[PDB]
């Protein structure tokens, strides 16, 4: 089976810069290289045919090159709804083959999370369990730094994080932490708080509530 | 929108039965559908027939691709409205984009 | 035009058994071959099986012989896979995908001009739980959502407003917990002053568990 | 005869852009002519750049012709019209009987 | 400069038939052979272009073959119409060249001639000279024969015939023999006969006129 | 579409002058090479004079050169022939000829894709005479028809009915008499019954001597 590798396995680029993924694979498979771009939670769609060939709806700005072994795709100006994982794949031995993929991030300027706090529902309170949850909305980049604070007392293995995949449109992320206690955790203590630390603010940003009110 | 009563060059047409399709290096095949439904009734799409070229001798060479020329084609469809749809005409023969660094 | 639509995953045990199917519509079935492609979760594209355009030949990739059989009715426009003995490393989104419509379909070493929406297939030993919904009440531009707790397998969608309502909206990736179960929250911002006179309903569904969800979020 | 109002797939459209003009071994260029009371607004007409064919080391062969590919397509005038476009070339090897 | 040679000059081939025309050239001119077609009276058409391309409105039929110095065109069912001469040319050496020409003619059922006299007009009879005019309408083969008699007196030397090309058609000719006199020889005789021998006939036509009537 | 209309063909002493002109359109004119081709009463086809597209560089067959010379205006969509110093072997119907709209117009050895309608060039020394256009009347389907006699150099055209009618007709090959002037009938065969009622008219034309007649024909 002809094994490919595709350089780099992510990559982060501007808006209008040049982006070059390489694809290589052990053996020639002579022109019968092709490759497909996947965006989160769809399909493959085909975007390259034959090493350079292009189907009829895709952009200008996609383009194949390469011969054997040394396979390139190249998107000449990279726009916010290319983010996606790229793959190449050969037909030329009969194991047909893909690539590992490679993830195109877009990079873009600083932009600050818009912070919101969430009481757990009463609905939920019968139930025994309690879930505190913090939105960051719309922020870029990735790297957040979330604590949770109940009675000024610092959390530590009580929380898991969840982020959305690049907004196609504006490129920003936004992210969920979820805060899980017990219903007599929860009502032992009153007061609430997610800190949240992030490149866009002047100042860490701490949103709060009490039991109640 | 009116539209007007009459077609020019009604008659001129292409023939498919030149086997241009054959003696090409970049070999290809025919496919037809009748509908009465748009105007032509008839619409005629190409297939390459291989993914190489072809030389004088027969043999198959892969370093090249047969690939598609494509056509947007006006056809009107019934009470009338225009559509556009794609044809592939036939196929022609090139070289993949090679960079210099092999 | 070409369209190619899956159905028939779902949850299965292992050693377990499962057809899926593809409608296909807008090309001559009959003319082009047929494969199916999967995908496990948060992993890369592997081959899985081909059949030709009359049905005469059949390929399998190695992990899947004897145990996979691929099929083709080609008066019914539709294409097969029959899965057997799985195993826990078939879990993936397995895909249909349909050769070019402007290259003869004789040609074997065609590509995937054209691919399915997908289904998931899980195979796992657990018995499938419908989600708890929630409500994230919007704390006096606002926000507020749908929390989806503690469900098994995947997947959960989550509208607003059976579809109306969908700027603003972010669904977060499902999470693990420790139980072993899924959670997921979904949120929406918007003006503070359609508090009132809008009403705001996250329409959860959960295919595996037959559960359906419509609740109301509103202030305390 | 009335035309309802509207175009289907008005939104699609075939890319020169690509070098496939220039990469075949039946090379061609390109013409365009914009007449303002038709539709489409532009005709593209091409016509074959050699009398034979290239190789890959860039010699004419005139064992071989690069010949047109042509195809008739309707363009509207309101009134309906026939044109025939040149596409593109193939390469072909003459009839030896 | 490179001479063309067609063979035959000239042929005849039943509606229907395969007709095989042949181009020989001194030197070889590679593939830049081409084809015409010119009917009596018309511009040349081109028929086919390097060596076996066919114009866009050329029919089915006709088809071109050749290598070097040996070129053939074809016509796989001759029409009617086709009643044309046929040239090659070459556009390989710079003094461009045709072939000689190839005449196509079609052979076709045996038709009796439509036989016509015209008198001298009164208008001409003021000039002094008489036109007698004998009319053989749509006939074949092309060879007929035909005899002026004026007073049952056989003419020699004072007819001039002509006859059309075949009709694109129904492969037919026709023609004319006008016998001209003095006012004096027209006035003086009576019977003017007009006697026709064809292929066609059981036996000779007469059609005549007398003076006056 | 492509059309190419020559003019300026007729009758010219020895030794004299001529110029032919083909008006072009329906192409690029300014992009392709013009030709001149001719064709000898009864003969074949011989190329004369090709001319490229900027106007350069013209290139002619050995007999006319120095004599004829080969022009263009592509602002006019035109191309030239002067012809001087005419010999008898001029004699020739003169074709204009274009390449196909489907080839780049730098190749030099395209075909001839389109042709003009062609000119007929006499030269002679002797002068021009306009027919006499006689009745060929119906002896009471019929035939009737058109007698021009005396008359030169070629040609004589005939329409009947101002081409309303075509079918049945039949225009001869003109026929040199001993004059050394030509004569030609043009006849058409029509239904008895219309004899009566429909007028039947021959419509003669002989451009060098200026001579146009429309005669009717009746029994
Ligand atoms: C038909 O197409 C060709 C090329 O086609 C693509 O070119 C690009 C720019 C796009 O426009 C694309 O859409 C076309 O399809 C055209 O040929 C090019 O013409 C340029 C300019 O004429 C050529 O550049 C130079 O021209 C000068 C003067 O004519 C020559 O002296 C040069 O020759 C030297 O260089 C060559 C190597 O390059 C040496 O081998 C020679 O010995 C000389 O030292 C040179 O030709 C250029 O080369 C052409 N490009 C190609 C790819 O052939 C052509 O203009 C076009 N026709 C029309 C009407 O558009
Ligand atoms: C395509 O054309 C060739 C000959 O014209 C033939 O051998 C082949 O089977 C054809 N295939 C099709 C039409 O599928």
């Amino acid at each position: 089976a002809i094994q490919l590798t595709q350089s780099p396995s992510s990559l982060s680029a501007s808006v209008g810069d040049r982006v070059t993924i390489t694809c290589r694979a052990d053996e020639s498979v002579r022109t019968l290289m092709h490759w497909y771009q996947q965006k989160p939670g769809k399909a493959p769609k085909l975007l390259i045919y034959l090493v350079s060939n292009s189907e009829i709806g895709v952009p200008d700005r996609f383009s194949g090159s390469g011969s054997g072994t040394d396979f390139r795709l190249t998107i000449s100006s990279l726009q916010p709804e290319d983010f996606a994982t790229y793959y190449c794949q050969q037909t030329w031995s009969d194991p047909w083959t893909f690539g590992q993929g490679t993830k195109v991030e877009i990079k873009r300027t600083v932009a600050a999370p818009s912070v919101f706090i969430f009481p757990p529902s009463d609905e939920q309170l019968k139930s025994g369990t309690a879930s505190v949850v913090c939105l960051l909305n719309n922020f870029y980049p990735r790297e957040a730094k979330v604590q949770w604070k109940v009675d000024n007392a610092l959390q530590s293995g009580n929380s898991q994080e969840s982020v959305t995949e690049q907004d196609s449109k504006d490129s920003t992320y936004s992210l969920s932490s979820t805060l899980t206690l017990s219903k007599a955790d929860y009502e032992k203590h009153k007061v609430y708080a997610c800190e949240v630390t992030h490149q866009g603010l002047s100042s860490p940003v701490t949103k709060s509530f009490n039991r109640g009110e | 929108m009116k539209l007007d009563i009459g077609i020019i060059n009604e008659n001129q047409r292409v023939s498919m039965s030149r086997n241009i399709e054959s003696r090409s290096t970049s070999p290809w095949n025919y496919t037809v559908t009748w509908d009465p439904n748009r105007y032509p009734s008839e619409v005629v799409q190409a297939q390459c027939r291989n993914l190489g070229c072809i030389n004088a001798q027969g043999k198959e060479d892969i370093s090249m691709n047969s690939v598609p020329i494509q056509q947007e084609t006006l056809v009107v469809r019934r009470s009338f409205q225009l559509e556009k749809v794609l044809v592939t005409v036939g196929c022609t023969c090139v070289t993949p984009v090679i960079h210099h660094v092999q | 035009e070409v369209q190619l639509v899956e159905s028939g995953g779902g949850l299965v045990q292992p050693g377990g058994s499962l057809r899926l199917s593809c409608a296909a519509s807008g090309f001559t079935f009959s003319d082009y071959n047929m494969a199916w492609v999967r995908q496990a979760p948060g992993k890369g594209l592997e081959w899985v099986a081909t059949i030709t355009y009359e049905g005469r030949n059949t390929y399998y990739r190695d992990s899947v012989k004897g145990r996979f059989t691929i099929s083709r009715d080609n008066a019914k426009n539709s294409l097969y896979l029959q899965m057997n003995s799985l195993r826990a490393e078939d879990t993936a989104v397995y895909y249909c995908a349909s050769p070019p419509q402007y290259y003869e379909g004789s040609i074997y070493r065609l590509w995937f001009a054209h691919w399915g929406q997908g289904t998931l297939v899980t195979v796992s030993s657990a018995s499938t739980k419908g989600p708890s919904v929630f409500p994230l009440a919007p704390s006096s531009t606002a926000a507020l959502g749908c929390l989806v707790k503690d469900y098994f397998p995947e997947p959960v969608t989550v509208s607003w407003n059976s579809g109306a309502l969908t700027s603003g909206v972010h669904t977060f990736p499902a999470v693990l917990q420790s139980s072993g179960l899924y959670s997921l929250s979904s949120v929406v911002t918007v003006p503070s002053s359609s508090l009132g006179t809008q009403t705001y309903i996250c329409n959860v569904n959960h295919k595996p568990s037959n559960t359906k969800v419509d609740k109301k979020v509103e202030p305390k």
